[PDB]
């Protein structure tokens, strides 16, 4: 009575605040400072979806 | 309805978070999956709510 298939989950599931997110972290370019690196990370939330 | 339904699952949660919000009351709750149960079909299937 019993059958199964394959999927493709996920094997840590996070969130931030109440609501799911996910985990970006990085370095500034070497001899770069904080504050232009994470304005430069600011741009690129205008490239993703609604 | 669907108001209410906004307001305790995507509004609530944060401001209910923030500093000196000691309590929250809401006008109208969220969705639940209603379920109403019809007594004459019950007693023709021979089945209880239970």
């Amino acid at each position: 009575f019993a059958t199964g298939k394959w999927e493709y989950g996920s094997p840590k599931l996070e969130r931030y605040n109440g609501v799911p997110a996910m985990e970006i972290l990085g370095e500034p370019a070497p001899g770069l400072s904080s504050g232009d690196a994470m304005a430069a990370v600011e741009e690129i939330v205008k490239q993703l979806p609604k | 309805e669907d108001l209410s339904n906004y307001i305790v699952s995507n509004i609530q949660d944060p401001l209910s978070r923030t500093k000196g919000v000691g309590d929250f009351q809401v006008f109208g709750s969220q969705y639940s999956m209603r379920i109403w149960l019809d007594p004459a079909k019950l007693n023709s299937y021979q089945l209880t709510p239970g």
